[PDB]
RNA sequence: UUUUUUUUUUUUUUUUUUUU
RNA sequence: CGAAGAACCUUACCUGGUCUUGACAUCCACGGAAGUUUUCAGAGAUGAGAAUGUGCCUUCGGGAACCGUGAGACAGGUGCUGCAUGGCUGUCGUCAGCUCGUGUUGUGAAAUGUUGGGUUAAGUCCCGCAACGAGCGCAACCCUUAUCCUUUGUUGCCAGCGGUCCGGCCGGGAACUCAAAGGAGACUGCCAGUGAUAAACUGGAGGAAGGUGGGGAUGACGUCAAGUCAUCAUGGCCCUUACGACCAGGGCUACACACGUGCUACAAUGGCGCAUACAAAGAGAAGCGACCUCGCGAGAGCAAGCGGACCUCAUAAAGUGCGUCGUAGUCCGGAUUGGAGUCUGCAACUCGACUCCAUGAAGUCGGAAUCGCUAGUAAUCGUGGAUCAGAAUGCCACGGUG
C-alpha cells in the first residue's frame, strides 16, 4: 500500500465555484442520477433564504460549525479489549464528516419535500436543535470524553 | 515427470515435416483416412530397412511419397517391378496415382529415428537384449550426437513382470527451440506383451 | 455502385491483383476504388501434429486472410470490359453478387 | 437409440413436398383458416410418420446421437478438436 | 482560417470547428443552451475561450452523432482542445494546469481475480 | 579486441561489460588455463586459506614468506619474515623475477 | 526472568511387486 | 445435479413387446434391375391386400447404381482405478523456482550459495564467501487500445458551395470522425525539493497513459497423492442370458418439514397521467423479417428486403414540463382464482408456457448474526446468447446515471 493515491479529487458547484455545496449533494445522492439531485440542492437553497431574504448560504457554515466533529471511533482493539483513542479527523476531513450526519438526520425526517428536509435541518443545525448535529455532540460525549481514558 | 517434445512446434524450424498438403473444404476427409492407410502398406513394405521418414506430399492431390529407407536397393529390388506395385497400392485407396520418390537414410547411426530400429530389432531373439540393448547407444554416438536419454517400457523379464527402464549416455537438454535435438519412439513384442521404446538425441546447440 | 469484395490469403497477392483493377478498370470513366479494407482476420491458428500424445506440438501460426472492394459507378463496357478479361488469374477471388 | 431410427427418416427424407410441402400449392390454401374450407384438411393429416417437419438427424463423425449442435454441425461431446484444426473460428482462451 | 478536432468519451462522438469571428456556439442549427438547458456541466465549453477574448475574434460550431450529454461535456474538451492547439502554441501551459488537456485512459491497477488491487508486489520492512 | 561485442540491443554489451569487471580483477594473470600450473608462490596462509591445501592436496611445491603465526610443515621452502604490505615482499621480489627469465636458459 | 482469548473434534483405509 | 428441457424426447426406471451376431459392418455362394403410390390392421416394432414401374456401360462376358436369401469367420458398453502413463484445467505464484553436468567440507536424510559487514519497500545491489555456471522458467515477443503518419476512401460521408419540390435528397470536394492496412511514438525526457550529487519519491514542464500507463494474455519445475476415471489418448483388469439393441406407453414435480440460494412486495430520495431530450453491447438463410392489411390483444397475414455501418428487435431507464392524489391497506401488492383466449403437439392434464377482463394472500419497515462490495467496484439502469422439433429465475460478458 506504500503509493500516495487515497481520495478522489471531484469538481466544484456549479454556482458559488465551491467543492463544500459540491460533497453535500454527492453525499446525498444515496441512488445515483445526480443532476436533477443536483437542482433539487440547488432548490433548497432558496427555501433556505425564504427565512430571511438575505445570502443564507453564508450561514451554511454557522450551521456547519455545529456538525463539524474534531474525532472519530474505528478499529483499536490493542490493549487485551476495545481500547479507544479515536485520533481527530485531519482538517480536510471536518466538513465531509457532517454532510455524513446531514443525510442520514434528512432520509426519514417527516418534512413535506426532500427540498425541505434538508432546508430546515440546517436552519436547526445552526440553532444547535438539530438531528445531524445531535449525533456528533454524541461523539463528543463518547470519545472527545475518553480522551481521559487513553 | 514429463515427455516434452522438442519437435512439432517447430515445422519450419530445423524439424521438417512428416507430411504436408493442401486439401479444401470439402475435400479433407478421403485424404486423412488415406493419411494412415497409405503410410501402413509402405511402413510393412520398407520394415526389411525401416523409414526414418515417410514422407507424404500430395502435389495434385496425387502423392509424391517419399521415402527416406535405409536400403533403397531392396525396394528397388531386382530393378523396379517392385516400384510399380508400390506405386499402385498406394494409389488404389486414394483413387489418383503416386509420384514415388526414393532415398537413402543417410548413416542410421547419428539419425532422427533409426536409433529405436536397432533396440526393438533386439527383442526378436528373445535372450539377454541387455548384452545389446545400452551398447546399441554407444555405438550410434560414436558416429555422431553430443547427448541422448533413452526409455523403454513393457513386459521385458518373465511370467507376470512388468517395469520401466531409463538411461542419459550424455546430457539432453529437454526442449531447446533453437537446437538440432529430435525425439522419437518405436515398439517391439516379445510373447507376453509389449515393448515400447523412447528417445530424447541431443545432437547439437544449434 | 457495384461492389466486388476482392479477397486473398495474404496482403502480398491481393496488392498485386488490386493495383491492376483502378488502373485497367478506370481508363475512360467510372471512378474505380481498390485499397478500402473489410475486417482483415489476422488470427492465430493451431494443428495437433503431435506425433505422440505428450505435450504442446500444436504449432501457432499467423494469417493475414486480407479483403478489398473494388466499387465502379456504373456497367459502362467501354471501361470495364478489362477486369473481366481478367479471368485467368485463378488464384485470387472477387464475389460480384450484388 | 445408438443407430436406432435411420433407415424409416431415410426411407420417406427426400418426399416430403410430395407428401405435403408441393401438394398443397392450390387445395390447401382454401383448407387454410384464413380462406374458411372446413371439410378439406381431415384429409392431408393422413401421412403422419412423414408430416414435414420431423427429423431425428444423424450425428456422421459420431456414431450415435450424443445430441446434435444445429449452429456447428457436431455432438455435443465432440467440441475441443475445433480449437485444433480450424472448425469453429471464435473458440480462444474463453471470456470465463 | 479554421482549426478542428473530435472526441470519444461516454459514449460520444462528436466533432468541433473553430471559426471567423462573433463568438457563437452553434450545434448543428441551435443554440448551446437548448442541448444542456438543464444539464449542469454546460459552461464548462465556453469557459478557456472566454480567457483570450471571442466574442469579436473566433466562431464555434458543433455536429454530433450519438449525443451522450453526460460523456460530451470532456469529449468536446479534447476536440476544442485540438483546435487551439494549432491557433495559438502559447496556451499548452495554460490547458494542461487548467486539466483541459486531459483525456480518459487510466485504471488504478483494479482486480482480475480476486484482490482489490493487483500490481504491487511484496513488501516488507526486512523480511 | 574488435568492435564485434558492441552487438544487440546497448544493455547485452553493457551486460557483459560487468562480467568482465567482476572476473579480470579476480582473474586477470589466468586468462588461458589449457594446463594444470607445475608451482606455487604465497604471501599469506590465513587469508589465501583454499590455496595451500590444493596444492598439497596434489603435491605441488610451495614457496612462503612466514610470521610466528605460521605452520611451516605445510610448504617447501619457508622464508621467516614480516607477513604483510609493501617493504618486505619488495625485498624477495627482485630475485623471484630475475630467476624465472634469466633461469629459461 | 507475569505469561489461562473456552476445552474437547471415533476408528480404519491412504501407501502403483523385487534381486542391484 | 451430469439433464443448457427425467410427459415422442440422447431412457435411468415402471411395464409390456422382442432379440440374443442383433441395430450398424466385411470374406463367397446362389441370385436380382432401383423404386413410386395406396387400401385395411396393429400401441410401436411389425402383420394382410391392390395397382404402376424396369435406368448406365454392355466383349451380352463382367457388373455397376443397388435389393435379397444360405454360409463360415462374427458385432457391443462412461465399468471404474488416478496408484502403467501422458495430454488437459486448477489455487498457489507474477515467489523471480528448485537442483545438478563437476567438485567436496557433512557417512547420509543438512540445500552447500541464507555465512560476515552494510544497504533498498525490494534475492534492491556494494562486497564478501571454497564456487562455479549449464540452461530448459529469464531479458520478451503477445492482443486491444489510445494518440497519431501516410496511403485512403466504403453502404460510409459531408469540412466549403451547388440546387432544394426541405429527404445528405444528389449535385460536389477532401478538414476529420467513421473504417484500417502497413504500422509508429514517452524518455527521468529537464525543472523544483529531497539523500549518500547513491537510493528512488512528490509536484510538474511536456502529454493520449506515467513510473507493469491501463485493460486482455502467457500460468515453467513445484501444483492436493485435488481432478477431466460422463468424448480423454491408452497399459493392468471389466458384463456377456449380459453393463449387448430395437419400440408405443407412464410417473418423476407430492406434503405437515425446511434452509438457504434465487425472487420481490411494505408509497413521496416514491410514482400515477399526458407531453418532451441523447447510446448500444450483440444475433441472423434448419434464418431474421419492416411498411402495410386485421385488432381487447397474445395472435393472424401480405410483403419491401438483408449477408454483415443498407433489412428489422430499443421508441435503454432515470431525467424534463404541465397535470394528479393528501400519508390513504390503495390508486400501487399478480400471492392468487372467477370466467375469457391461443403458438406448438400423438403428445402440457391430475404438467405447462402465456394473452383479456374480473380479482385482492402477506400487507406497515421484523432480531438473532452467511459474507455481498475499496473505485470505476455489490446498490443504481438496462440488452443478448446457444443447448434444441424448445419455457431456466441459472450464469456468462461489456456498458453507464452512480
Amino acid at each position: 500500500r506504500r503509493r500516495v493515491i487515497g481520495q478522489r479529487k471531484i469538481l466544484p458547484d456549479p454556482k458559488f465555484g465551491s467543492e463544500l455545496l459540491a460533497k453535500f449533494v454527492n453525499i446525498l445522492m444515496v441512488d445515483g442520477k445526480k443532476s436533477t439531485a443536483e437542482s433539487i440542492v440547488y432548490s433548497a437553497l432558496e427555501t433556505l433564504a425564504q427565512r430571511s431574504g438575505k445570502s443564507e448560504l453564508e450561514a451554511f457554515e454557522v450551521a456547519l460549525e455545529n456538525v463539524r466533529p474534531t474525532v472519530e471511533v474505528k478499529s483499536r482493539r490493542v490493549g487485551g479489549s476495545t481500547y479507544q483513542v479515536p485520533v481527530e479527523v485531519r482538517p480536510v476531513r471536518r466538513n465531509a464528516l457532517a454532510m455524513r450526519w446531514i443525510v442520514e438526520a434528512a432520509r426519514k425526517r417527516g418534512d413535506k419535500s426532500m427540498a425541505l428536509r434538508l432546508a430546515n435541518e440546517l436552519s436547526d443545525a445552526a440553532e444547535n436543535k438539530g438531528t445531524a448535529v445531535k449525533k456528533r455532540e454524541d461523539v463528543h460525549r463518547m470519545a472527545e470524553a475518553n480522551k481521559a481514558f487513553a | 515427470g514429463q515427455k516434452v517434445h522438442p519437435n512439432g512446434i517447430r515445422l519450419g524450424i530445423v524439424k521438417p515435416w512428416n507430411s504436408t498438403w493442401f486439401a479444401n473444404t470439402k475435400e479433407f476427409a478421403d485424404n486423412l483416412d488415406s493419411d494412415f492407410k497409405v503410410r501402413q502398406y509402405l511402413t510393412k513394405e520398407l520394415a526389411k530397412a525401416s523409414v526414418s521418414r515417410i514422407v507424404i506430399e500430395r502435389p495434385a492431390k496425387s502423392i509424391r511419397v517419399t521415402i527416406h529407407t535405409a536400403r533403397p536397393g531392396i525396394v528397388i529390388g531386382k530393378k523396379g517391378e517392385d516400384v510399380e506395385k508400390l506405386r499402385k497400392v498406394v494409389a488404389d485407396i486414394a483413387g489418383v496415382p503416386a509420384q514415388i520418390n526414393i532415398a537413402e537414410v543417410r548413416k542410421p547411426e547419428l539419425d532422427a529415428k533409426l536409433v529405436a530400429d536397432s533396440i526393438t530389432s533386439q527383442l526378436e531373439r528373445r535372450v539377454m537384449f541387455r548384452r545389446a540393448m545400452k551398447r546399441a547407444v554407444q555405438n550410434a554416438m560414436r558416429l555422431g550426437a553430443k547427448g541422448i536419454k533413452v526409455e523403454v517400457s513393457g513386459r521385458l523379464g518373465g511370467a507376470e513382470i512388468a517395469r520401466t527402464e531409463w538411461y542419459r549416455e550424455g546430457r539432453v537438454p529437454l526442449h531447446t527451440l533453437r537446437a538440432d535435438i529430435d525425439y522419437n519412439t518405436s515398439e517391439a513384442h516379445t510373447t507376453y506383451g509389449v515393448i515400447g521404446v523412447k528417445v530424447w538425441i541431443f545432437k547439437g546447440e544449434i | 455502385r457495384i461492389r466486388i469484395r476482392l479477397k486473398a490469403f495474404d496482403h502480398r497477392l491481393i496488392d498485386q491483383a488490386t493495383a491492376e483493377i483502378v488502373e485497367t478498370a478506370k481508363r475512360t470513366g467510372a471512378q474505380v476504388r481498390g485499397p478500402i479494407p473489410l475486417p482483415t482476420r489476422k488470427e492465430r491458428f493451431t494443428v495437433l501434429i503431435s506425433p505422440h500424445v505428450n505435450k504442446d506440438a500444436r504449432d501457432q501460426y499467423e494469417i493475414r486472410t486480407h479483403l478489398r472492394l473494388v466499387d465502379i459507378v456504373e456497367p459502362t463496357e467501354k471501361t470495364v470490359d478489362a477486369l473481366m478479361r481478367l479471368d485467368l488469374a485463378a488464384g485470387v477471388d472477387v464475389q460480384i453478387s450484388l | 437409440a445408438k443407430q436406432s431410427m435411420k433407415a424409416r427418416e431415410v426411407k420417406r427424407v427426400a418426399l416430403a413436398d410430395k407428401y405435403f410441402a408441393k401438394r398443397a400449392e392450390l387445395k390447401a390454401i382454401i383448407s387454410d383458416v384464413n380462406d374458411r374450407w372446413n371439410a378439406v384438411l381431415k384429409l392431408q393429416t393422413l401421412p403422419r410418420d412423414s408430416s414435414p417437419s420431423r427429423q431425428r438427424n444423424r450425428c456422421r463423425q459420431t456414431g450415435r446421437p450424443h445430441g446434435f449442435l444445429r449452429k456447428f454441425g457436431l455432438s455435443r461431446i465432440k467440441v475441443r478438436e475445433a480449437a485444433m484444426r480450424g472448425e469453429i473460428p471464435g473458440l480462444k482462451k474463453a471470456s470465463w | 482560417n479554421q482549426y478542428y478536432g473530435t472526441g470519444r468519451r461516454k459514449s460520444s462522438a462528436a466533432r468541433v470547428f473553430i471559426k471567423p469571428g462573433n463568438g457563437k456556439i452553434v450545434i448543428n442549427q441551435r443554440s448551446l443552451e437548448q442541448y444542456f438547458g438543464r444539464e449542469t456541466a454546460r459552461m464548462v465549453v465556453r469557459q478557456p475561450l472566454e480567457l483570450v477574448d471571442m466574442v469579436e475574434k473566433l466562431d464555434l460550431y458543433i455536429t454530433v452523432k450519438g449525443g451522450g450529454i453526460s460523456g460530451q461535456a470532456g469529449a468536446i474538451r479534447h476536440g476544442i482542445t485540438r483546435a487551439l492547439m494549432e491557433y495559438d502554441e502559447s496556451l499548452r501551459s495554460e490547458l494542461r494546469k487548467a486539466g483541459f488537456v486531459t483525456r480518459d485512459a487510466r485504471q488504478v491497477e483494479r482486480k482480475k481475480v480476486g484482490l482489490r488491487k493487483a500490481r504491487r508486489r511484496p513488501q516488507f520492512s526486512k523480511r | 579486441q574488435d568492435g564485434t561485442f558492441d552487438k544487440l540491443t546497448k544493455k547485452e554489451a553493457l551486460m557483459r561489460t560487468r562480467e568482465l569487471e567482476k572476473l579480470e580483477n579476480s582473474l586477470g594473470g589466468i586468462k588461458d588455463m589449457g594446463g594444470l600450473p607445475d608451482a606455487l608462490f604465497v604471501i599469506d596462509a590465513d587469508h589465501e586459506h583454499i590455496a595451500i591445501k590444493e596444492a598439497n592436496n596434489l603435491g605441488i611445491p610451495v614457496f612462503a614468506i612466514v610470521d610466528t603465526n605460521s605452520d611451516p610443515d605445510g610448504v617447501d621452502f619457508v622464508i621467516p619474515g614480516n607477513d604483510d604490505a609493501i617493504r618486505a615482499v619488495t625485498l624477495y621480489l627482485g630475485a623471484v623475477a630475475a630467476t624465472v627469465r634469466e633461469g629459461r636458459s
